[PDB]
Protein backbone atom coordinates (compact mmCIF):
# COMPACT_ATOMS: atom_id res chain seq x y z
CA UNK A 1 0.00 0.00 0.00
CA UNK A 2 1.26 3.25 -1.27
CA UNK A 3 -1.54 5.42 -1.18
CA UNK A 4 -1.45 9.24 -2.86
CA UNK A 5 -2.54 12.38 -1.01
CA UNK B 1 -31.59 32.34 14.95
CA UNK B 2 -28.78 31.97 12.53
CA UNK B 3 -28.24 35.52 11.55
CA UNK B 4 -24.96 35.59 9.29
CA UNK B 5 -27.77 36.57 6.24
CA UNK B 6 -25.02 39.83 4.43
CA UNK B 7 -24.03 36.92 1.89
CA UNK B 8 -24.19 33.15 4.32
CA UNK B 9 -27.17 31.03 3.64
CA UNK B 10 -29.13 27.84 3.22
CA UNK B 11 -27.53 26.65 7.49
CA UNK B 12 -27.34 23.05 8.09
CA UNK B 13 -26.25 21.92 12.05
CA UNK B 14 -23.35 20.51 13.24
CA UNK B 15 -22.86 20.24 16.50
CA UNK B 16 -22.66 22.36 19.84
CA UNK B 17 -21.19 23.41 23.07
CA UNK B 18 -22.06 25.24 26.56
CA UNK B 19 -22.16 28.15 25.02
CA UNK B 20 -22.26 27.86 20.92
CA UNK B 21 -23.04 25.81 17.75
CA UNK B 22 -21.35 24.93 14.57
CA UNK B 23 -23.66 25.15 11.32
CA UNK B 24 -22.29 24.44 7.36
CA UNK B 25 -23.46 27.64 5.23
CA UNK B 26 -23.22 28.71 1.78
CA UNK B 27 -20.92 31.85 1.05
CA UNK B 28 -22.92 33.85 -1.45
CA UNK B 29 -19.29 35.80 -2.09
CA UNK B 30 -16.69 33.06 -2.49
CA UNK B 31 -19.19 30.58 -3.96
CA UNK B 32 -18.24 28.09 -1.46
CA UNK B 33 -19.53 26.16 1.40
CA UNK B 34 -18.12 27.20 4.87
CA UNK B 35 -18.58 26.31 8.18
CA UNK B 36 -20.40 29.22 10.73
CA UNK B 37 -19.92 29.16 14.77
CA UNK B 38 -22.43 30.85 16.34
CA UNK B 39 -20.83 31.47 19.71
CA UNK B 40 -23.52 32.93 22.63
CA UNK B 41 -21.05 33.43 25.18
CA UNK B 42 -21.88 36.68 27.25
CA UNK B 43 -24.03 34.60 30.08
CA UNK B 44 -20.86 33.12 31.62
CA UNK B 45 -17.69 34.10 32.18
CA UNK B 46 -15.74 30.69 31.38
CA UNK B 47 -17.31 30.80 28.31
CA UNK B 48 -16.06 34.50 27.58
CA UNK B 49 -12.25 33.89 28.73
CA UNK B 50 -12.28 30.62 26.03
CA UNK B 51 -14.05 32.63 23.33
CA UNK B 52 -11.59 35.28 23.62
CA UNK B 53 -8.51 32.96 24.02
CA UNK B 54 -9.30 31.26 21.13
CA UNK B 55 -10.21 34.46 18.54
CA UNK B 56 -6.65 35.72 19.86
CA UNK B 57 -4.78 32.97 19.06
CA UNK B 58 -6.82 31.69 15.96
CA UNK B 59 -6.34 35.31 14.52
CA UNK B 60 -2.30 35.53 15.33
CA UNK B 61 -1.68 31.92 14.09
CA UNK B 62 -1.22 30.93 9.99
CA UNK B 63 -0.69 27.33 9.69
CA UNK B 64 -2.20 24.49 7.10
CA UNK B 65 -2.73 21.90 9.55
CA UNK B 66 -4.55 24.77 11.70
CA UNK B 67 -8.08 26.07 11.32
CA UNK B 68 -7.85 29.89 10.78
CA UNK B 69 -10.61 32.43 10.89
CA UNK B 70 -11.91 33.99 7.61
CA UNK B 71 -14.80 36.45 8.85
CA UNK B 72 -16.15 37.41 12.08
CA UNK B 73 -20.11 38.31 12.00
CA UNK B 74 -21.14 40.43 15.20
CA UNK B 75 -23.39 43.84 15.71
CA UNK B 76 -21.48 47.12 15.19
CA UNK B 77 -22.12 48.08 19.04
CA UNK B 78 -21.27 46.42 22.42
CA UNK B 79 -25.00 47.19 23.50
CA UNK B 80 -26.40 45.07 20.00
CA UNK B 81 -24.05 42.05 20.40
CA UNK B 82 -25.42 39.49 21.72
CA UNK B 83 -23.89 36.40 19.65
CA UNK B 84 -20.43 36.36 17.81
CA UNK B 85 -20.35 34.41 14.22
CA UNK B 86 -16.87 32.46 13.28
CA UNK B 87 -16.49 31.58 9.38
CA UNK B 88 -13.66 29.15 8.92
CA UNK B 89 -12.84 27.14 6.17
CA UNK B 90 -15.83 23.81 6.04
CA UNK B 91 -14.49 20.36 6.81
CA UNK B 92 -16.37 16.98 5.83
CA UNK B 93 -15.58 15.66 9.46
CA UNK B 94 -13.41 14.92 12.16
CA UNK B 95 -11.73 11.66 13.56
CA UNK B 96 -13.92 11.02 16.36
CA UNK B 97 -16.80 10.60 13.48
CA UNK B 98 -14.32 8.98 11.41
CA UNK B 99 -13.14 6.44 14.08
CA UNK B 100 -16.70 5.12 14.79
CA UNK B 101 -17.29 3.53 11.86
CA UNK B 102 -14.10 3.25 9.72
CA UNK B 103 -10.73 1.23 9.89
CA UNK B 104 -7.75 3.54 8.82
CA UNK B 105 -4.71 2.16 6.98
CA UNK B 106 -1.21 2.03 7.75
CA UNK B 107 -0.60 4.85 5.25
CA UNK B 108 -3.94 6.90 6.65
CA UNK B 109 -2.58 7.08 10.03
CA UNK B 110 1.03 7.81 9.01
CA UNK B 111 -0.61 11.05 7.21
CA UNK B 112 -2.86 11.73 9.98
CA UNK B 113 -0.41 11.81 12.53
CA UNK B 114 2.06 13.42 10.76
CA UNK B 115 -0.32 16.21 10.02
CA UNK B 116 -1.61 16.52 13.63
CA UNK B 117 2.56 16.62 15.06
CA UNK B 118 3.16 19.56 12.09
CA UNK B 119 0.64 21.38 13.31
CA UNK B 120 1.58 21.10 17.02
CA UNK B 121 5.02 21.99 16.16
CA UNK B 122 3.71 25.22 15.06
CA UNK B 123 1.09 26.02 18.07
CA UNK B 124 4.43 25.03 20.22
CA UNK B 125 6.84 27.40 18.73
CA UNK B 126 4.94 30.24 19.75
CA UNK B 127 5.40 29.40 23.34
CA UNK B 128 1.41 27.83 23.30
CA UNK B 129 -0.19 24.78 24.53
CA UNK B 130 -3.49 23.08 23.01
CA UNK B 131 -4.56 21.08 25.91
CA UNK B 132 -7.39 19.59 24.58
CA UNK B 133 -6.47 17.49 21.67
CA UNK B 134 -8.66 14.49 20.79
CA UNK B 135 -10.01 12.99 18.20
CA UNK B 136 -13.15 15.34 17.68
CA UNK B 137 -10.86 18.86 17.56
CA UNK B 138 -9.35 17.13 14.63
CA UNK B 139 -11.02 18.13 11.55
CA UNK B 140 -10.67 16.23 8.54
CA UNK B 141 -11.75 16.71 4.95
CA UNK B 142 -12.42 14.65 1.86
CA UNK B 143 -8.74 14.74 0.63
CA UNK B 144 -7.62 13.77 4.00
CA UNK B 145 -6.31 17.17 4.76
CA UNK B 146 -6.22 17.60 8.90
CA UNK B 147 -6.80 20.82 10.43
CA UNK B 148 -6.78 20.90 14.32
CA UNK B 149 -9.32 22.76 15.97
CA UNK B 150 -10.68 24.65 19.47
CA UNK B 151 -8.15 26.98 20.99
CA UNK B 152 -10.67 27.48 24.24
CA UNK B 153 -8.17 25.53 26.93
CA UNK B 154 -5.27 26.66 25.21
CA UNK B 155 -2.54 28.66 27.66
CA UNK B 156 0.87 30.09 27.24
CA UNK B 157 3.06 27.10 28.28
CA UNK B 158 4.60 28.01 32.13
CA UNK B 159 6.68 24.86 33.48
CA UNK B 160 8.03 27.12 36.62
CA UNK B 161 4.53 27.26 37.49
CA UNK B 162 3.22 23.32 36.66
CA UNK B 163 3.31 21.95 40.20
CA UNK B 164 0.24 21.37 42.35
CA UNK B 165 -0.75 18.70 44.68
CA UNK B 166 -2.39 15.29 44.58
CA UNK B 167 -5.75 15.21 42.79
CA UNK B 168 -5.98 18.71 41.83
CA UNK B 169 -9.13 19.25 39.73
CA UNK B 170 -8.93 19.39 36.14
CA UNK B 171 -11.04 20.53 32.93
CA UNK B 172 -9.67 19.23 29.36
CA UNK B 173 -11.19 15.92 28.45
CA UNK B 174 -10.40 12.62 30.89
CA UNK B 175 -9.36 9.94 28.17
CA UNK B 176 -6.58 12.22 26.71
CA UNK B 177 -4.87 13.49 30.20
CA UNK B 178 -1.55 12.93 30.84
CA UNK B 179 -0.62 10.66 34.41
CA UNK B 180 1.13 13.53 35.92
CA UNK B 181 -2.35 15.83 35.38
CA UNK B 182 -3.87 13.26 38.36
CA UNK B 183 -0.06 13.35 40.42
CA UNK B 184 1.22 16.65 40.54
CA UNK B 185 1.16 18.94 37.34
CA UNK B 186 -1.21 21.79 36.37
CA UNK B 187 -0.70 21.56 32.38
CA UNK B 188 0.95 23.70 31.35
CA UNK B 189 4.20 22.34 29.72
CA UNK B 190 4.48 20.74 25.94
CA UNK B 191 4.47 17.33 27.26
CA UNK B 192 0.45 17.31 27.87
CA UNK B 193 0.01 17.52 24.60
CA UNK B 194 2.45 15.12 23.51
CA UNK B 195 0.27 12.80 25.71
CA UNK B 196 -2.84 13.18 24.07
CA UNK B 197 -0.89 12.39 20.75
CA UNK B 198 0.06 9.38 21.53
CA UNK B 199 -3.78 8.50 23.28
CA UNK B 200 -4.93 9.80 20.08
CA UNK B 201 -2.46 7.26 17.58
CA UNK B 202 -3.41 4.52 19.99
CA UNK B 203 -7.38 5.29 19.07
CA UNK B 204 -5.94 5.79 15.05
CA UNK B 205 -4.73 1.91 15.44
CA UNK B 206 -7.63 0.79 16.97
CA UNK B 207 -10.76 2.62 16.78
CA UNK B 208 -10.85 2.60 20.51
CA UNK B 209 -9.59 4.83 23.19
CA UNK B 210 -6.67 3.36 24.83
CA UNK B 211 -7.27 4.49 28.10
CA UNK B 212 -11.70 5.33 28.60
CA UNK B 213 -11.22 6.67 32.53
CA UNK B 214 -14.76 6.91 33.87
CA UNK B 215 -13.66 9.49 36.54
CA UNK B 216 -10.84 11.09 37.81
CA UNK B 217 -8.61 8.28 39.21
CA UNK B 218 -9.87 5.40 36.87
CA UNK B 219 -8.00 7.41 34.39
CA UNK B 220 -4.76 7.03 36.24
CA UNK B 221 -5.33 3.52 36.71
CA UNK B 222 -6.22 2.49 33.24
CA UNK B 223 -2.58 4.25 32.52
CA UNK B 224 -0.78 2.50 35.35
CA UNK B 225 -2.70 -1.15 33.96
CA UNK B 226 -1.37 -0.69 30.63
CA UNK B 227 2.31 0.73 31.38
CA UNK B 228 2.63 -0.58 34.58
CA UNK B 229 3.98 0.51 37.98
CA UNK B 230 6.51 3.39 37.63
CA UNK B 231 10.02 3.13 37.65
CA UNK B 232 12.18 4.06 40.67
CA UNK B 233 13.62 6.84 38.34
CA UNK B 234 10.15 8.10 37.50
CA UNK B 235 8.87 8.39 41.22
CA UNK B 236 12.03 10.49 42.07
CA UNK B 237 10.04 13.43 39.87
CA UNK B 238 6.88 12.53 41.99
CA UNK B 239 7.90 14.77 44.97
CA UNK B 240 4.70 15.56 46.80
CA UNK B 241 3.72 13.09 49.20
CA UNK B 242 0.01 12.08 48.94
CA UNK B 243 0.92 11.03 45.18
CA UNK B 244 4.11 9.18 46.10
CA UNK B 245 2.26 7.52 48.78
CA UNK B 246 -0.54 6.58 46.65
CA UNK B 247 1.29 4.96 43.58
CA UNK B 248 3.65 3.08 46.47
CA UNK B 249 0.30 1.82 47.59
CA UNK B 250 -0.73 0.37 44.43
CA UNK B 251 0.12 -3.37 43.40
CA UNK B 252 2.90 -4.09 41.01
CA UNK B 253 2.42 -4.80 37.46
CA UNK B 254 4.19 -5.42 34.51
CA UNK B 255 3.96 -3.54 31.04
CA UNK B 256 0.98 -4.41 28.75
CA UNK B 257 3.61 -4.94 25.22
CA UNK B 258 1.98 -2.28 22.83
CA UNK B 259 2.40 -5.32 20.08
CA UNK B 260 -0.15 -7.42 22.37
CA UNK B 261 -2.30 -4.26 22.48
CA UNK B 262 -2.10 -3.70 18.84
CA UNK B 263 -1.11 -6.86 16.73
CA UNK B 264 -1.49 -5.35 13.58
CA UNK B 265 0.04 -1.94 13.87
CA UNK B 266 3.62 -1.10 12.20
CA UNK B 267 6.36 -1.97 14.77
CA UNK B 268 8.16 1.66 14.06
CA UNK B 269 4.50 3.04 14.84
CA UNK B 270 4.69 1.44 18.53
CA UNK B 271 8.02 2.43 18.67
CA UNK B 272 6.66 6.12 18.15
CA UNK B 273 3.35 5.33 20.55
CA UNK B 274 5.85 4.10 23.30
CA UNK B 275 7.94 8.03 23.01
CA UNK B 276 4.55 9.75 23.35
CA UNK B 277 2.83 7.75 26.13
CA UNK B 278 6.26 8.03 28.51
CA UNK B 279 5.28 8.08 31.95
CA UNK B 280 7.58 9.99 33.11
CA UNK B 281 7.09 14.26 30.88
CA UNK B 282 10.51 14.74 31.06
CA UNK B 283 11.70 11.91 29.12
CA UNK B 284 8.48 11.94 27.13
CA UNK B 285 9.72 12.69 23.51
CA UNK B 286 8.59 16.13 21.76
CA UNK B 287 7.59 17.21 18.49
CA UNK B 288 10.25 17.97 16.95
CA UNK B 289 12.00 14.45 17.65
CA UNK B 290 8.30 13.06 17.09
CA UNK B 291 8.57 14.13 13.39
CA UNK B 292 11.86 12.78 13.02
CA UNK B 293 10.99 9.26 13.93
CA UNK B 294 11.44 6.54 11.56
CA UNK B 295 7.67 6.34 11.18
CA UNK B 296 7.10 9.41 9.78
CA UNK B 297 10.21 9.04 7.49
CA UNK B 298 8.09 9.22 3.98
CA UNK B 299 6.75 12.92 5.38
CA UNK B 300 9.53 14.46 7.39
CA UNK B 301 10.98 17.95 6.09
CA UNK B 302 11.66 20.35 8.79
CA UNK B 303 12.11 22.78 6.29
CA UNK B 304 8.20 21.88 5.49
CA UNK B 305 7.65 22.36 8.94
CA UNK B 306 7.53 25.62 9.64
CA UNK B 307 7.17 27.60 13.15
CA UNK B 308 5.54 30.69 14.25
CA UNK B 309 7.03 34.26 13.73
CA UNK B 310 6.90 34.84 17.03
CA UNK B 311 6.09 33.71 20.68
CA UNK B 312 2.73 34.39 22.25
CA UNK B 313 4.55 36.28 25.12
CA UNK B 314 -12.13 39.51 34.10
CA UNK B 315 -15.57 39.66 34.66
CA UNK B 316 -17.90 38.64 31.39
CA UNK B 317 -19.16 42.08 31.00
CA UNK B 318 -14.80 43.12 30.38
CA UNK B 319 -14.47 39.93 28.55
CA UNK B 320 -17.33 41.14 26.14
CA UNK B 321 -15.82 44.43 25.48
CA UNK B 322 -12.18 42.58 24.64
CA UNK B 323 -13.87 39.92 22.34
CA UNK B 324 -15.93 43.03 20.38
CA UNK B 325 -12.56 44.93 20.53
CA UNK B 326 -10.56 41.31 19.24
CA UNK B 327 -13.02 41.19 16.31
CA UNK B 328 -13.10 44.61 15.02
CA UNK B 329 -10.77 43.90 12.17
CA UNK B 330 -13.63 42.29 10.22
CA UNK B 331 -16.14 44.88 10.08
CA UNK B 332 -16.48 46.90 6.89
C1 LIG C 1 -19.43 21.85 18.27
O1 LIG C 1 -18.05 21.97 18.00
C2 LIG C 1 -17.26 21.46 19.06
C3 LIG C 1 -15.80 21.71 18.74
C4 LIG C 1 -15.42 20.94 17.49
N1 LIG C 1 -15.64 21.76 16.30
C5 LIG C 1 -15.88 21.35 15.02
C6 LIG C 1 -15.66 22.43 14.22
C7 LIG C 1 -15.73 22.50 12.75
N2 LIG C 1 -16.30 21.43 12.17
C8 LIG C 1 -16.35 21.38 10.82
N3 LIG C 1 -17.05 20.31 10.32
C9 LIG C 1 -17.45 19.14 10.97
C10 LIG C 1 -16.96 18.50 12.09
C11 LIG C 1 -17.56 17.25 12.08
N4 LIG C 1 -18.38 17.09 11.04
N5 LIG C 1 -18.29 18.28 10.38
C12 LIG C 1 -19.16 18.50 9.22
N6 LIG C 1 -15.85 22.27 9.95
C13 LIG C 1 -15.30 23.36 10.50
C14 LIG C 1 -15.22 23.60 11.87
C15 LIG C 1 -14.55 24.86 12.37
N7 LIG C 1 -15.40 23.55 14.98
C16 LIG C 1 -15.41 23.11 16.25
C17 LIG C 1 -15.32 23.85 17.53
O2 LIG C 1 -15.06 25.05 17.52
N8 LIG C 1 -15.51 23.16 18.68
C18 LIG C 1 -15.31 23.83 19.96
C19 LIG C 1 -16.51 24.58 20.52
C20 LIG C 1 -16.46 25.09 21.81
C21 LIG C 1 -17.54 25.76 22.36
C22 LIG C 1 -18.67 25.92 21.60
F1 LIG C 1 -19.76 26.52 22.13
C23 LIG C 1 -18.73 25.43 20.32
F2 LIG C 1 -19.87 25.59 19.61
C24 LIG C 1 -17.67 24.76 19.76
Amino acid sequence: AALAF
Amino acid sequence: VFDVGPRYTNLSYIGEGAYGMVCSAYDNLNKVRVAIKKISPFEHQTYCQRTLREIKILLRFRHENIIGINDIIRAPTIEQMKDVYIVQDLMETDLYKLLKTQHLSNDHICYFLYQILRGLKYIHSANVLHRDLKPSNLLLNTTCDLKICDFGLARVADPDHDHTGFLTEYVATRWYRAPEIMLNSKGYTKSIDIWSVGCILAEMLSNRPIFPGKHYLDQLNHILGILGSPSQEDLNCIINLKARNYLLSLPHKNKVPWNRLFPNADSKALDLLDKMLTFNPHKRIEVEQALAHPYLEQYYDPSDEPIAEAPFKLPKEKLKELIFEETARFQP
